[PDB]
């Protein structure tokens, strides 16, 4: 009751003069991203500056408090967020020298380029170069020529570098009392609480682990499905039992399969649900779309949108002397500012992105009551979960039917289910098995026990044991595969978008019953209900103010992640798949090799 | 006829911070406050044992106009028997009140593109306020138990922060004017009255 006065008197001035230090530089960002010019890059520079000075200042000051002399929950959470700020509690030598060695990584990964075996005319690049090259063509030399050279170019290039990443990152976090810096990443799920609650921050590999488990029954199906039709592009070059070779897989590094929808469609007859051409015959433009949103948004009980953010908020292109950046963003700044900046057009995908990025900001707007130091999502993918939640009861037939977009009359088809399904199935199942796999060989390089000298004859080891892919040729311990991956050579975790998959299901399903909705879980909408709206409100006004643990309780009614649901949403595809595939052979052994 | 002078304290090209609040005594005037129902759509006004639209019907010996600027989710806190930090720190009001306040958006006037630095407020105080008491003292705050020689450091701040207002805040942080009317009785006949 000494140093409790003081902690709580130190944080009301800290969150007096964040704020104020926080607006500039957000409004900075925005100058910037919304003009790009020479002097609003060097604005916002310094407006960053006094923001970092100032934060590290005041972390350093709150280090002085010892924890266990407070008592009140709330405070304590504040100081604990506010001390954990061991980016650069290193020397200064040290700090220089990781700087150096991430600039020139992610310099080598923008800059690198790719030339043609034949005639060096071409020598092209990432950006629309190979990206396009090998998401569309169906030829294996062409292919195959340029997935080469870009491994053989950035991890020869990177391996050096990567090598002495993972010594400094591993001296970065024990000089923070951690173990290795997989632990670090690790730390962020770490949640204590009262009544139980805990969640310990070494069992996250056990539960990411165990959901996996009952994911492999349906993913081989559909691993196999694929497979017989690739059979018929490629017919000489796929073993009818074996693994799928990795640079034919309608992406670059296999994260996503929907590239592959062209060649494995099941009813090609019946074409998806287009609306683009009802939206320009109707007449519609991006600032009806936004108010199709919000009508939405306001059906099930949550609040309006501002007059600030239809006054300030940049919604199209706008044909001047501006360049600007159109990656759709959601942007909250603070002291009740909130926008979007998106280069939106007339079209489907712009009219569902449209419901994720709003939701971004009621989910922003639902938790400003909370001090700012929880003013954050409750977990690392919780805000995207509950993008996606809203953007998927809205692309269903009923709600499309419901607004006049389609016929009133409308009949649905059982065979356009399937196909649905099957191109839900391609973007999200099969991301699952490539994830944890990285996730997997980061944590083990890092925790020691990959030796130095056998990554690579680990990474592929265990590549063609879970996710099921073959290396078309050989690669040497000189190469760095993994180094290839945006989210590998600059940082950034990998483990947000496994959680999010499951996470946005379990709300999904919890919503959708608490509805009374009877059917299908892929047609349920939430749309003029009220009920879902308190129920998902309960969560959204919480912050981080609480353990992860308690806000799943408070909505979907558990204390961990369930894939339960996520089966139930892809059971008639499940079916389907089973009765085709009641002929053929399902699985893969980790023998064959397109070489030698 | 000689009306009381409320055009010149509704009107005026720049308010008092609230922490300096300003007071205004008027008598000896005949009142007409069907006026006061000349602005924009009142933000607040709620009238605390007077019986509005009979404003007209009472006579008192003097009325105390006190005028402000503050936030707009402060605005809850000029009511008898809050607790907060304008209510306990700037200014707070009697638990017997007779009189209202009256709140108005003044966004057009009080924000600028960079920041208006003008208005500011108290943050640290050793103890709450009595009611009708203003303080304007500018010591610097103590909190621990080193003391600091009058300079700003760790365990010592600076009590006064301000606003700092721009064109582009949320409506609950957009600046608003409060005036508020104190009315009282006394036995000393009575010189405000109506038409
Ligand atoms: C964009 O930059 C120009 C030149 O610096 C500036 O005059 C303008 O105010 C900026 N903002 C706009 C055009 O919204
Ligand atoms: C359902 O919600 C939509 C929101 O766009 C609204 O237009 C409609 O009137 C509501 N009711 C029905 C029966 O569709
Ligand atoms: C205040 O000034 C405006 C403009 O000069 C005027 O219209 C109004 O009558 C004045 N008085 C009040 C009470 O608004
Ligand atoms: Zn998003």
């Amino acid at each position: 009751s000494l140093t409790e006065e003081n902690a709580k008197t130190f944080l009301n001035n800290f969150n007096q003069e964040a704020e104020d230090l926080s607006y500039q530089s957000s409004l900075a960002s925005w100058n910037y991203n919304t003009n790009i010019t020479e002097e609003n890059a060097q604005k916002m520079s310094e407006a960053a500056a006094k923001w970092s000075a100032f934060y590290e200042e005041q972390s350093k000051t709150a280090q002085s408090f010892s924890l266990q002399e407070i008592q009140t929950p709330i405070i304590k959470r504040q100081l604990q967020a506010l001390q954990q700020s061991g980016s650069s509690a290193l020397s200064a030598d040290k700090n220089k020298q990781l700087n150096t060695i991430l600039n020139t990584m992610s310099t080598i990964y923008s800059t690198g380029k790719v030339c043609n075996p034949k005639n060096p005319q071409e020598c092209l690049l990432l950006e629309p170069g190979l990206d396009e090259i090998m998401a569309t063509s169906t030829d294996y030399n062409s292919r195959l020529w340029a997935w080469e050279g870009w491994r053989a170019e950035v991890g020869k290039q990177l391996r050096p570098l990567y090598e002495e990443y993972v010594v400094l990152k591993n001296e970065m976090a024990r000089a923070n009392n951690y173990n290795d810096y997989g632990d670090y990443w690790r730390g962020d799920y770490e949640a204590e609480g009262a009544d139980g609650y805990n969640y310990n921050r070494n069992q996250l590999i056990e539960d990411v682990e165990r959901t996996f488990a009952e994911i492999k029954p349906l993913y081989e199906h559909l691993h196999a499905y694929v497979r017989r039709k690739l059979m018929d592009t490629y017919p000489s070059y796929i073993s009818p039992t074996g693994c799928l070779p990795a640079h034919l897989l309608g992406d670059m590094w296999g994260r996503f399969w929907t590239n592959l929808y062209p060649l494995t469609v099941p009813f090609a007859q019946k074409p998806n649900i287009d609306v683009t051409d009802a939206m320009m015959n109707q007449g519609w433009d991006a600032e009806r779309i936004f108010q199709e949103a919000e009508k939405f948004f306001v059906s099930v009980g949550l609040p309006h949108m501002t007059q600030g953010f239809w006054a300030n908020s940049m919604l199209t292109e706008p044909a001047d002397g501006r360049k600007v950046v159109c990656h759709p963003t959601a942007w909250d700044l603070g002291h009740g500012d909130f926008r979007i900046k998106m280069c939106t057009k007339v079209t489907m995908d712009n009219f569902l992105t449209a419901h994720h990025e709003m939701g971004h900001i009621q989910y922003d707007m639902a938790y400003a009551r909370q001090p700012f130091l929880l003013r954050n999502g409750a977990n690392e993918g919780f805000h995207e979960a509950v993008g996606e939640i809203m953007s998927l009861s809205a692309a269903t037939p009923k709600h499309l039917k419901s607004i006049g977009l389609l016929p009133s009359d409308f009949q649905e088809d059982s065979e356009t289910e399937i196909n649905f399904l099957l191109k839900q199935a391609l973007t999200i199942v099969g991301t699952l098995p490539f994830t944890y796999m990285l996730e997997k060989w980061r944590w083990m390089v890092f925790r020691g026990e990959i030796p130095k000298e056998q990554w690579m004859k680990k990474w592929w080891e265990m590549k063609r044991e879970i996710v099921g892919v073959v290396e078309p040729l050989p690669h040497d311990e000189t190469y760095c595969d993994p180094a290839s991956l945006f989210h590998v050579s600059n940082d950034y975790s990998f483990i947000r978008y496994y959680t999010r998959t499951i996470y946005q299901f379990q709300f999904q399903e919890a919503l959708c019953q608490a509805a009374k909705y009877n059917g299908s879980l892929h047609k349920c909408d939430i749309s003029n209900s009220t009920e879902a709206g308190q129920k998902l409100l309960k969560m959204l006004s919480l912050g981080n103010s609480e353990p992860w643990t308690k806000a799943l309780e408070n909505v979907v009614g558990a204390r961990n992640m369930d894939v339960k649901p996520l089966l139930n949403y892809f059971q008639p595809l499940f079916d389907w798949l089973k009765e085709q595939n009641r002929n053929s052979f399902v699985g893969w052994n980790t023998e064959w090799s397109p070489y030698a | 006829t000689n009306l009381c002078p409320f055009d010149e304290v509704f009107n005026a090209t720049r308010f008092a911070s609230v922490y300096a609040w300003n007071r205004k005594r008027i008598s000896n005037c005949v009142a007409d406050y069907s006026v006061l129902y000349n602005f924009a759509p009142f933000f607040a006004f709620k009238c605390y044992g007077v019986s509005p639209t009979k404003l007209n019907d009472l006579c008192f010996t003097n009325v105390y106009a006190d005028s402000f600027v503050i936030r707009g989710n402060e605005v809850s806190q000029i009511a008898p028997g809050q607790t907060g930090n304008i209510a306990d720190y700037n200014y707070k009001l009697p638990d017997d009140f007779t009189g209202c306040v009256i709140a108005w958006n003044s966004n057009k006037l009080d924000s600028k593109v960079g920041g208006n630095y003008n208005y500011l407020y108290r943050l640290f105080r050793k103890s709450n306020l009595k009611p009708f008491e203003r303080d304007i003292s500018t010591e610097i705050y103590q909190a621990g138990n080193k003391p600091c020689n009058g300079v700003a450091g760790f365990n010592c701040y600076f009590p006064l922060r301000s606003y700092g207002f721009r064109p582009t805040y949320g409506v609950g942080h957009q600046p608003y004017r409060v005036v508020v009317l104190s009315f009282e009785l006394l036995h000393a006949p009575a010189t405000v009255c109506g038409p």
